Protein backbone atom coordinates (compact mmCIF):
# COMPACT_ATOMS: atom_id res chain seq x y z
CA UNK A 1 0.00 0.00 0.00
CA UNK A 2 1.95 2.85 -1.40
CA UNK A 3 4.72 0.17 -1.67
CA UNK A 4 5.59 0.23 -5.42
CA UNK A 5 8.76 -1.11 -5.47
CA UNK A 6 8.10 -3.35 -3.03
CA UNK A 7 5.04 -5.02 -3.91
CA UNK A 8 6.70 -5.70 -7.59
CA UNK A 9 9.48 -7.29 -5.95
CA UNK A 10 7.02 -9.53 -4.10
CA UNK A 11 5.00 -10.44 -7.31
CA UNK B 1 12.24 -37.03 14.36
CA UNK B 2 12.73 -34.48 11.29
CA UNK B 3 9.62 -35.69 9.52
CA UNK B 4 10.41 -35.31 5.56
CA UNK B 5 8.14 -32.16 5.74
CA UNK B 6 10.80 -30.63 8.22
CA UNK B 7 13.69 -32.16 5.73
CA UNK B 8 12.25 -30.55 2.73
CA UNK B 9 11.70 -26.99 4.73
CA UNK B 10 15.69 -26.85 5.53
CA UNK B 11 16.31 -27.30 1.94
CA UNK B 12 14.34 -25.04 0.36
CA UNK B 13 15.57 -22.29 2.82
CA UNK B 14 19.22 -23.58 2.39
CA UNK B 15 18.56 -23.24 -1.65
CA UNK B 16 16.85 -19.93 -0.52
CA UNK B 17 20.13 -18.40 0.96
CA UNK B 18 22.84 -20.05 -1.95
CA UNK B 19 20.30 -17.99 -4.58
CA UNK B 20 20.16 -14.63 -2.44
CA UNK B 21 23.42 -14.63 -0.21
CA UNK B 22 27.14 -13.57 -2.54
CA UNK B 23 29.65 -14.23 -0.90
CA UNK B 24 31.58 -13.48 -3.16
CA UNK B 25 30.60 -9.91 -3.13
CA UNK B 26 30.89 -9.49 -6.84
CA UNK B 27 28.79 -6.47 -7.28
CA UNK B 28 30.13 -3.83 -4.70
CA UNK B 29 31.51 -2.43 -7.26
CA UNK B 30 28.59 -1.22 -8.61
CA UNK B 31 27.75 1.07 -5.63
CA UNK B 32 28.51 4.61 -4.99
CA UNK B 33 32.29 4.30 -3.80
CA UNK B 34 33.25 3.93 0.24
CA UNK B 35 35.07 7.24 1.26
CA UNK B 36 36.87 7.47 4.37
CA UNK B 37 39.22 10.26 5.54
CA UNK B 38 34.19 13.38 7.14
CA UNK B 39 30.41 14.43 6.89
CA UNK B 40 28.56 11.26 6.10
CA UNK B 41 31.18 10.16 3.77
CA UNK B 42 29.82 6.28 4.06
CA UNK B 43 26.29 6.64 3.66
CA UNK B 44 25.97 6.58 -0.34
CA UNK B 45 28.16 3.42 -0.27
CA UNK B 46 26.40 1.63 2.46
CA UNK B 47 22.86 2.93 1.48
CA UNK B 48 23.56 1.29 -1.85
CA UNK B 49 25.01 -2.13 0.27
CA UNK B 50 21.63 -1.94 2.50
CA UNK B 51 19.44 -1.36 -0.77
CA UNK B 52 21.28 -4.25 -2.66
CA UNK B 53 20.48 -6.55 0.70
CA UNK B 54 16.91 -5.58 1.03
CA UNK B 55 16.48 -6.80 -2.22
CA UNK B 56 18.12 -10.09 -1.63
CA UNK B 57 15.71 -10.29 1.47
CA UNK B 58 12.97 -9.97 -0.42
CA UNK B 59 13.91 -12.92 -3.20
CA UNK B 60 14.63 -15.19 0.48
CA UNK B 61 11.87 -14.29 1.47
CA UNK B 62 9.30 -15.36 -1.40
CA UNK B 63 10.68 -18.66 -1.14
CA UNK B 64 9.64 -19.16 2.46
CA UNK B 65 7.36 -22.17 2.63
CA UNK B 66 3.90 -20.52 3.10
CA UNK B 67 4.77 -16.90 3.25
CA UNK B 68 3.01 -16.38 -0.20
CA UNK B 69 -0.34 -17.09 0.99
CA UNK B 70 -0.12 -13.90 2.89
CA UNK B 71 -2.11 -10.96 2.25
CA UNK B 72 0.28 -8.50 -0.58
CA UNK B 73 -0.27 -6.27 2.88
CA UNK B 74 1.00 -8.40 4.92
CA UNK B 75 4.18 -9.90 2.95
CA UNK B 76 4.51 -6.03 2.91
CA UNK B 77 4.62 -5.42 6.15
CA UNK B 78 6.47 -8.32 7.46
CA UNK B 79 9.73 -6.85 4.96
CA UNK B 80 9.65 -3.60 6.12
CA UNK B 81 9.68 -4.50 9.15
CA UNK B 82 12.11 -7.41 8.87
CA UNK B 83 14.45 -6.57 6.89
CA UNK B 84 16.93 -4.79 8.54
CA UNK B 85 17.19 -7.17 11.18
CA UNK B 86 17.82 -10.05 8.23
CA UNK B 87 20.42 -7.71 6.89
CA UNK B 88 22.14 -7.78 10.19
CA UNK B 89 21.76 -11.46 10.78
CA UNK B 90 23.24 -12.19 6.98
CA UNK B 91 26.26 -9.33 7.69
CA UNK B 92 27.43 -11.97 10.50
CA UNK B 93 28.49 -14.17 7.81
CA UNK B 94 31.16 -11.31 6.41
CA UNK B 95 31.47 -10.17 10.32
CA UNK B 96 35.36 -11.02 11.50
CA UNK B 97 35.75 -11.47 15.19
CA UNK B 98 39.79 -11.20 14.10
CA UNK B 99 39.03 -7.09 14.40
CA UNK B 100 35.33 -6.79 14.99
CA UNK B 101 34.45 -5.78 11.32
CA UNK B 102 32.84 -6.75 8.50
CA UNK B 103 34.69 -7.86 6.17
CA UNK B 104 33.70 -8.47 2.51
CA UNK B 105 37.06 -9.46 -0.04
CA UNK B 106 39.13 -6.52 0.36
CA UNK B 107 40.00 -3.20 2.07
CA UNK B 108 37.68 -1.26 0.36
CA UNK B 109 34.69 -3.19 1.52
CA UNK B 110 36.05 -4.01 4.67
CA UNK B 111 33.49 -1.97 7.55
CA UNK B 112 33.79 -0.69 10.91
CA UNK B 113 32.47 0.49 13.69
CA UNK B 114 33.96 4.18 11.91
CA UNK B 115 32.71 3.45 8.82
CA UNK B 116 29.20 2.73 10.00
CA UNK B 117 29.18 6.20 12.26
CA UNK B 118 29.81 7.84 8.95
CA UNK B 119 27.41 6.69 7.67
CA UNK B 120 25.04 8.73 10.79
CA UNK B 121 24.96 6.13 13.12
CA UNK B 122 26.37 6.67 17.13
CA UNK B 123 27.57 4.30 19.62
CA UNK B 124 24.48 3.47 20.99
CA UNK B 125 23.82 1.14 17.71
CA UNK B 126 26.99 0.59 17.18
CA UNK B 127 28.06 -1.33 20.42
CA UNK B 128 25.30 -3.19 20.68
CA UNK B 129 24.92 -4.01 16.68
CA UNK B 130 29.16 -5.28 17.27
CA UNK B 131 28.38 -7.41 20.53
CA UNK B 132 24.96 -8.97 18.80
CA UNK B 133 27.38 -9.96 15.74
CA UNK B 134 30.15 -11.63 18.47
CA UNK B 135 27.17 -13.29 20.33
CA UNK B 136 25.92 -14.98 17.48
CA UNK B 137 29.02 -15.52 16.01
CA UNK B 138 30.02 -17.37 19.25
CA UNK B 139 26.58 -19.75 18.83
CA UNK B 140 28.42 -20.81 15.76
CA UNK B 141 25.08 -21.70 14.02
CA UNK B 142 24.54 -24.87 11.42
CA UNK B 143 23.99 -22.82 7.83
CA UNK B 144 20.61 -24.96 8.48
CA UNK B 145 19.86 -23.15 11.57
CA UNK B 146 21.04 -19.77 10.38
CA UNK B 147 18.32 -20.16 7.47
CA UNK B 148 15.39 -21.01 9.65
CA UNK B 149 16.68 -18.17 11.98
CA UNK B 150 16.45 -15.61 9.30
CA UNK B 151 12.65 -17.42 8.15
CA UNK B 152 10.94 -17.38 11.42
CA UNK B 153 12.53 -13.48 11.58
CA UNK B 154 10.86 -12.30 8.78
CA UNK B 155 7.86 -14.47 9.53
CA UNK B 156 6.44 -12.86 13.08
CA UNK B 157 3.43 -12.43 14.01
CA UNK B 158 3.83 -9.66 16.08
CA UNK B 159 5.01 -7.24 13.39
CA UNK B 160 3.79 -3.77 13.50
CA UNK B 161 0.85 -3.25 11.05
CA UNK B 162 0.34 -7.66 10.57
CA UNK B 163 -3.10 -8.14 9.35
CA UNK B 164 -3.74 -12.00 9.90
CA UNK B 165 -1.44 -12.66 13.10
CA UNK B 166 -3.19 -15.84 13.34
CA UNK B 167 -1.83 -17.29 9.67
CA UNK B 168 1.53 -15.49 10.08
CA UNK B 169 2.07 -17.27 13.18
CA UNK B 170 0.98 -21.17 11.67
CA UNK B 171 3.61 -20.38 9.08
CA UNK B 172 6.12 -19.55 11.59
CA UNK B 173 5.62 -22.28 14.10
CA UNK B 174 6.17 -24.65 11.48
CA UNK B 175 9.52 -22.97 11.27
CA UNK B 176 10.20 -23.00 14.84
CA UNK B 177 9.30 -26.78 15.03
CA UNK B 178 11.59 -27.25 12.12
CA UNK B 179 14.14 -25.75 13.83
CA UNK B 180 13.54 -26.70 17.73
CA UNK B 181 13.67 -30.34 16.00
CA UNK B 182 16.93 -29.81 14.08
CA UNK B 183 18.78 -28.78 16.82
CA UNK B 184 17.88 -32.31 18.48
CA UNK B 185 18.69 -34.56 16.50
CA UNK B 186 21.26 -32.92 14.17
CA UNK B 187 23.37 -30.34 16.68
CA UNK B 188 25.29 -32.50 18.76
CA UNK B 189 25.99 -31.21 22.18
CA UNK B 190 27.56 -29.36 23.88
CA UNK B 191 26.76 -26.43 21.41
CA UNK B 192 23.09 -27.85 21.27
CA UNK B 193 22.91 -26.45 24.77
CA UNK B 194 20.00 -24.43 25.41
CA UNK B 195 20.83 -23.35 21.54
CA UNK B 196 17.38 -22.90 20.59
CA UNK B 197 16.31 -20.58 23.34
CA UNK B 198 19.41 -18.72 22.23
CA UNK B 199 18.56 -18.15 18.98
CA UNK B 200 15.22 -16.87 20.07
CA UNK B 201 17.00 -14.51 22.19
CA UNK B 202 19.30 -13.33 19.01
CA UNK B 203 15.73 -12.56 17.82
CA UNK B 204 14.82 -10.36 20.62
CA UNK B 205 18.21 -8.51 20.26
CA UNK B 206 17.33 -7.93 17.31
CA UNK B 207 13.54 -6.62 18.04
CA UNK B 208 15.91 -4.15 19.61
CA UNK B 209 18.38 -2.96 17.32
CA UNK B 210 15.49 -3.02 15.17
CA UNK B 211 14.14 0.43 17.32
CA UNK B 212 17.42 1.75 17.88
CA UNK B 213 18.36 1.66 13.79
CA UNK B 214 14.66 3.62 13.15
CA UNK B 215 15.42 6.02 15.92
CA UNK B 216 18.80 6.90 14.08
CA UNK B 217 17.02 6.65 10.58
CA UNK B 218 14.62 8.99 12.00
CA UNK B 219 16.80 11.46 12.75
CA UNK B 220 19.18 10.69 9.62
CA UNK B 221 16.43 11.27 6.91
CA UNK B 222 15.07 14.06 8.86
CA UNK B 223 16.78 16.58 7.24
CA UNK B 224 16.89 16.30 3.02
CA UNK B 225 20.06 16.50 2.54
CA UNK B 226 21.00 13.14 3.96
CA UNK B 227 17.84 11.71 2.81
CA UNK B 228 18.87 12.50 -0.81
CA UNK B 229 21.57 10.01 -0.60
CA UNK B 230 19.55 7.24 -0.11
CA UNK B 231 17.95 5.31 -2.72
CA UNK B 232 14.56 5.05 -3.47
CA UNK B 233 13.61 1.35 -2.31
CA UNK B 234 15.62 2.26 1.24
CA UNK B 235 13.28 5.11 1.31
CA UNK B 236 9.84 3.22 0.61
CA UNK B 237 10.97 0.06 3.41
CA UNK B 238 12.75 2.51 5.78
CA UNK B 239 10.39 4.81 5.39
CA UNK B 240 10.16 8.86 4.34
C1 LIG C 1 23.89 3.64 5.80
C2 LIG C 1 22.81 3.66 6.93
C3 LIG C 1 22.00 2.37 7.28
O1 LIG C 1 21.42 2.55 8.58
C4 LIG C 1 20.84 2.02 6.27
C5 LIG C 1 21.02 2.22 4.76
C6 LIG C 1 22.97 1.16 7.34
S1 LIG C 1 24.46 1.36 8.42
C7 LIG C 1 24.31 -0.04 9.61
C8 LIG C 1 23.03 0.08 10.45
C9 LIG C 1 24.33 -1.46 8.91
C10 LIG C 1 23.34 -2.41 8.92
C11 LIG C 1 23.80 -3.66 8.13
C12 LIG C 1 25.30 -3.50 8.40
C13 LIG C 1 26.33 -4.32 7.52
C14 LIG C 1 26.00 -5.21 6.48
C15 LIG C 1 26.95 -5.91 5.69
C16 LIG C 1 26.68 -6.71 4.57
C17 LIG C 1 27.90 -7.37 3.86
C18 LIG C 1 27.62 -8.82 3.40
O2 LIG C 1 27.62 -9.66 4.53
C19 LIG C 1 26.23 -8.91 2.70
C20 LIG C 1 26.10 -9.42 1.40
C21 LIG C 1 27.11 -9.91 0.54
O3 LIG C 1 26.60 -10.14 -0.77
C22 LIG C 1 24.99 -8.40 3.51
O4 LIG C 1 23.78 -8.42 2.72
C23 LIG C 1 25.24 -6.95 4.02
C24 LIG C 1 27.80 -4.00 7.94
C25 LIG C 1 28.10 -2.48 7.94
C26 LIG C 1 26.97 -1.63 8.62
C27 LIG C 1 25.54 -1.99 8.09
C28 LIG C 1 25.36 -1.47 6.60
Amino acid sequence: KNHPMLMNLLK
Amino acid sequence: KLSEEQQHIIAILLDAHHKTYDPTYADFRDFRPPVRMSPLSMLPHLADLVSYSIQKVIGFAKMIPGFRDLTSDDQIVLLKSSAIEVIMLLSNQSFTMDDMSWDCGSQDYKYDVTDVSKAGHTLELIEPLIKFQVGLKKLNLHEEEHVLLMAICIVSPDRPGVQDAKLVEAIQDRLSNTLQTYIRCRHPPPGSHQLYAKMIQKLADLRSLNEEHSKQYRSLSFQPENSMKLTPLVLEVFGN
